[PDB]
RNA sequence: UGAAAGUGAAUGCAGGUGGGAACGCCCUUGUGGCGUGCACCAUCGACCGACCCGGAAUGGAAGGGUUUGAGU
RNA sequence: AUUUCCUCAACCUAUUCUCAAACUUUAAAUAUGUAAGACGCCCUUGUCGCUUAAUUGGACGUGGGCCAUCGAAUGAGAGUU
RNA sequence: GAACAGAAAUCUCGAGUAGAAUAAAAGGGUAAAAGUCCCCUUGAUUUUGAUUUUCAGUGUGAAUACAAACCAUGAAAGUGUG
RNA sequence: GUCUACGGCCAUACCUAGGCGAAAACACCAGUUCCCGUCCGAUCACUGCAGUUAAGCGUCUGAGGGCCUCGUUAGUACUAUGGUUGGAGACAACAUGGGAAUCCGGGGUGCUGUAGGCU
């Protein structure tokens, strides 16, 4: 009565590798879709052989969880056509993928700003995680009630109506 | 997660392995001067459950720590709260009885009253002209994050309100400005008198009325109105002030020990173990 | 080749032990210590500050000054042909009381308990210690502990 | 050629000069005295008409 | 050639007048105490000494 | 005399070791075969250098190959030269072995039926070491610890699982079912 | 005493504490107690000069100080 | 053949050969610091501008009981100019 | 595990006694920190004596614990004379 | 006896796997108006008691990995003192004393102080 997997947050990404007018319009179109300022995420080094900007933006994230982040979640296996491939799910339960073209979604587009992808992670955890998280009197949690791959594909096999690939 | 890796690993104190005790904030909150000698220094330990606040008045010594003064906020419906026990109002008022309590035992309840009516003004217990000085406390906050209107000053509020000599400036208290460095004495009387459950309940019935229904099922099963509140912590208040005493329960342990025994376990003797080991081997179809 | 710091050749005179690093026991903090107490000197290498000298390590002193956080342990330095009185100011957590000075005590307070009780029952009291005295004399027995010959071994290989 | 810690003891054995003998009680202190000077001295136990 | 460091005499002369110890005072120089300490047993001191004259004094 | 001189970040000039390879025979041999062992063992504490290891290794090598064939001889050079005695350049010059006394110079696991040929090749080889050297028969099993009669005892029960020259032996410790598994032959004594 | 202009040594039995020569009084033979206590040392103070203070035109009288002098 | 082999290198597992003055869980012998009560131990009481919530404590004291193994052995007059 | 194409750049979940970092050599120390990030500040301030190391217990340099003021920070205990 | 709060020693307390937990407490848990802080009430905050022992937590069980303790190793290695001892030497023996480490085996898998709750 209390082991119900249920969504905790939800990332969200851009595939771009560019910052700039782009990053800024990638910026501008994830919090148009999550209703929230963003956070552009940074390089911790530069590379001589490509050249990306040290300590400066060169991604955009958000986390979504709640109501609304599953709402989106509906909204990327709408796209995605709830087809997915065990792969896609890790041994922790985490299960993530990613969809070119993010017109797919409810949103109308042009192509005066840009095109960006838009790749979708969602985190599986059970009530009771906040053990691991509190800042006092934390601890772990049991290894019966954490989340496993089989877990994670029997719930997501069980309601959306969607199937795995046969790998 | 080798052998030579658990051969030297060093495990942590047992409170920190378990997350209860901050040894570096300990280490400077109990630590006398040695010219002071064996002079105590008294600590306001403040700890909030999900249903109740615990505050105590610990001295540390080398074989332990020794409690002066207990209260507990399940003793406040002793006093007329019965509604509310883990709030910033309930901290005020164990604050406040653990301040009585720990006065009365040291001798000093008569010369530090602290404050009749809270009036949410910052005024630090001063000593008289000729006499004894107030009791000295300082706060324990544990590992709870000292944020502006937290419930670990509220206690504090609350002993210092009581009479106990509680170092503090007035900047974690409700309704702090963090622009002009100023106190507003109505929001701070608004979180002493409990006004801001009582605008919760009165938002709650403006709009949401499942949700209060939800939500507040305590005070609404007594029937209490948001009004009320005021008029019940104040009372409380003045209770506590006549009789701060504790009354010791007198259950039974004995049969508290007696079933308590009659769940708890026991390891197997040696004999039995081999007895075990033996049927395992004759189990396993190999010997 | 040969430098004059002041924690030169401390690698392993300062070293924490084994398994015995990170938090510092808080009842050294709670320790009471007085003018004209026994203590020894032992140099904690997590408190850099407070730090006596390599040469007090693990001697022994009497404390003439308490201050807040530290004591005046006095200490008696060989220079050549006289001692030199040397007061250092070390913090208590490189300073522990001499185990010593609680048995002396104890034997006091048994010495003066004893002289009292004697000096009641009007006989002898024997407070002086004396050395290990000769063994006296036994009657070892040898029913059902027969003394057994033993031999020599002859040399053999072992490998 | 008397190292300075088995002349100090010889000297609180009263042993200073060669063919010296003295009467000693036999204890703990003693006999580990007598352990460290054992090379320049020799013990044994006397007789009444010794 | 210089630099002939050698400590083979040093201690038979140290030993020679033996190793000296200080001569022990009951009483040491507040110099070394603390300065909040010596100035409150300068006063304690000195009350002292008045109560111990009126108690000789009259009796 | 000198104190030991192993190489280091300190002094990363050591010369290599004349001697590469250390063991000769059947490297991957087994618990029955080999059954008998002779030990060449210093009596006293040398200097022996890499290059006498080296001469001695070649002729035990030859000599045992031409007498005895590949398949009757594991001779292993136990001594591992790590100090280094410097010599003036025309700074280290080469490497030694430092050995005690009673420490195994050479060691060699044969048969029962060539034991005097064991004992004849480590005798021709005492002429390449420096010093004074004695040869043992040795009262183990080959190259494991337990002697004879515990060895025979040990296989007779069932205790033994040979893997490749070496074995894994039967202990008390450990969980009953990676061992009950491993040893069908294991025969647990209740007691 | 201070570079100098200058100032310039008693709260007291010319102070207290500990050891301390000699002397006197007892206990009984003691490595004994009691009373003062020369010299000397250690130490807590007091006074004079300098310095640092507060400091109620010229003067620095009283109150001080973690200090300083080859001082009383 | 984004399906596989065995020499190629690489990682891990459990035995197995041999070392470290500038490696070490341990860890001696020798050497080394301190103490072995009368300036001592227990109660009464006084001082303070220090300290404590507080005669509370620290330090210095005061007056009385324990001075008959004055509290391990051995020896030896010692110290300062 | 997530893209793209090797780029674990970057983004997550677990393991992780410190195998990282701590300006410059090495040693020692440090995990709700002594490491990283954020906010405020100039105790890197004035004065006196005491103490440790090198020592002759001279000088210099370095350092330690206090005292008298003015301050910084924190809710506070406290911590700060580089 | 069990639980909570504050601790002392800081692994006979850690890590892993599997069986149990009545009451209370604790925890998980329900929300964002107020104090407060984040991309995100995830954490930190506040206001609560509808729901759950499943996670935390406690306890028991592993011929568990470690950790603690005691014996074997072994008076063995080593070492203070001595000889006009042996040996060319390296080294070794002996005499008067002190005395390990490691391996293996046996046992064990937290104790405890103050203040309060518990059919």
């Amino acid at each position: 009565p209390m082991k119900e997997l249920r969504i905790s947050k939800l990332v969200l990404n851009i595939s771009l590798g560019e910052s700039g007018d782009r990053l800024t319009r990638a910026a501008k179109v994830l919090e148009q879709l999550s209703g929230q300022t963003p956070v552009f995420s940074k390089a911790r080094y530069t590379i001589r052989r490509f050249g990306i900007r040290r300590n400066e933006k060169i991604a955009c994230h958000v986390t979504v969880r709640g109501p609304k982040a599953e709402e989106i979640l509906e909204r990327g296996l709408k796209v995605k056509e709830y087809e997915l491939k065990k792969r896609n799910f890790s041994a922790t339960g985490n299960f993530g993928f990613g969809i070119q073209e993010h017109i797919d979604l409810g949103i109308k587009y042009d192509p005066s700003i840009g095109i960006y992808g838009m790749d979708f992670y969602v985190v599986m955890d059970r009530p009771g995680m906040r053990v691991a998280r509190r800042k006092a009197q934390r601890g772990r949690v049991g290894y019966t009630h954490k989340i496993n791959a089989e877990d994670t594909i029997n719930w997501f096999k069980q309601k959306y109506d969607a199937v795995v690939l046969g790998k | 997660k080798s052998s030579p890796y658990f051969s030297r690993y060093q495990t942590k104190y047992r409170r920190r392995r378990e997350g209860k005790t901050d040894y570096y904030a300990r280490k400077r909150l109990i630590a006398q001067a040695k010219n002071k000698y064996n002079a105590p220094k008294y600590r306001l330990v403040v700890r909030f459950s999900n249903r109740f606040v615990t505050c105590q008045i610990v001295s540390s010594r080398v074989n332990g720590d020794y409690v002066l003064a207990h209260a507990h906020s399940s003793e406040l419906p002793r006093y007329g709260i019965k509604w509310g026990l883990a709030n910033w109002t309930a901290a005020y008022a164990t604050g406040l009885l653990v301040a009585r309590r720990a006065l009365a035992k040291v001798g000093l309840a008569d010369k530090y009253e602290g404050v009749t009516e809270p009036e949410g003004e910052f005024e630090l217990t001063e000593a008289i002209e000729d006499g004894p000085r107030p009791f000295k406390v300082f706060l324990d906050v544990g590992l709870k994050r000292t944020s502006t209107g937290s419930r670990v000053f509220g206690a504090m509020k609350g002993a210092s309100d009581g009479g106990l000599f509680i170092p503090h400036s007035p900047n974690r208290f409700p309704g702090f400005d963090i622009e002009t460095e100023e106190l507003d004495d109505e929001t701070l009387r608004k979180y002493i008198y409990g006004g801001h459950v009582a605008e919760y309940m009165e938002m709650l019935i403006d709009d949401d009325e499942e949700r209060y229904q939800k939500q507040f099922s305590g005070l609404i099963a007594d029937g209490i109105e948001s009004d009320q509140l005021e008029d019940i912590y104040a009372e409380a208040y003045a209770k506590i002030r006549e009789d701060p005493s504790f009354q010791k329960s007198g259950k039974d342990a004995a049969a508290f020990k007696a079933e308590s025994l009659k769940y708890t376990q026991r390891k197997l003797t040696a004999e039995e173990r081999k007895e075990r080991f033996n049927a395992k081997v004759i189990e396993a179809g190999r010997a | 080749p040969h430098s004059y710091g002041i924690r030169a050749r401390t690698r392993y005179t300062f070293q924490r032990g084994f398994r015995e690093h990170g938090q510092i026991r808080l009842s050294t903090y709670l320790k009471t210590y007085k003018v004209g107490d026994i203590v020894d000197i032992k140099v904690n290498g997590a408190v850099q500050k407070g730090m006596p000298h390599k040469y007090y390590h693990g001697k022994t002193g009497v404390v003439y000054n308490v201050t807040q956080s530290s004591v005046g342990v006095l200490i008696y330095k060989v220079v050549g042909n006289r001692y030199m009185e040397k007061r250092v100011n070390v913090r208590i957590e490189h300073v522990k009381h001499s185990k010593c000075r609680q048995d002396f005590l104890d034997r006091v307070k048994a010495n003066e308990a004893k002289r009292k009780e004697a000096k009641a029952q009007g006989k002898t009291v024997q407070l002086r210690r004396q050395p290990a005295p000769p063994a006296t004399a036994h009657f070892v027995s040898t029913e059902n502990n027969e003394p057994v010959t033993l031999h020599p071994v002859a040399y053999d290989t072992t490998i | 050629n008397i190292p300075p810690k088995a002349r100090k003891i010889m000297q609180l054995l009263r042993l200073i000069q060669i063919n010296n003998g003295v009467f000693v009680k036999f204890n703990k202190a003693t006999k580990e005295m007598l352990q460290v000077v054992e090379p320049y001295v020799t013990y044994g136990i006397p007789n009444l008409k010794t | 050639k210089s630099k002939n460091h050698t400590n083979h005499n040093q201690n038979k002369k140290a030993h020679r007048n033996g190793i000296k110890r200080p001569q022990k005072h009951r009483y040491d120089s507040l110099k070394y105490r603390d300065a909040k300490f010596r100035r409150n047993q300068k006063f304690a001191n000195r009350g002292t000494v008045e109560a111990i004259r009126q108690a000789k004094a009259s009796a | 005399k000198n104190k030991p001189y192993p190489k280091s970040r300190y002094n990363r000039a050591v010369p290599d070791s004349k001697i590469r390879i250390f063991d000769l025979g059947r490297k991957r041999a087994g618990v029955d075969e080999f059954p008998l062992c002779i030990h060449l063992v210093s009596n006293e504490y040398e200097q022996i250098t890499s290059e006498a290891l080296e001469a001695a290794r070649i002729c035990a090598n030859k000599y045992l190959v031409k007498i005895g064939g590949k398949d009757s001889f594991h001779l292993r050079v136990r001594a591992h030269p790590f100090h280094v005695v410097r010599i003036n350049k025309m700074k280290p010059n080469g490497l030694v072995a430092r050995v005690n006394i009673g420490q195994i110079l050479m060691s060699v696991r044969t048969k029962d039926s060539s034991r005097a040929t064991a004992i004849e090749a480590l005798r021709r080889c005492q002429y390449k070491f420096p010093g004074q050297q004695r040869i043992i028969v040795s009262k183990k099993w080959g190259f494991s610890q337990y002697a004879r009669d515990e060895y025979i005892e040990k296989r007779s029960r069932g205790e033994i699982i040979p893997d490749g020259c070496y074995a894994k032996f039967l202990n008390k410790r450990g969980s009953l079912q990676e061992k009950l598994d491993l040893f069908p032959e294991a025969s647990f004594n209740l007691a």
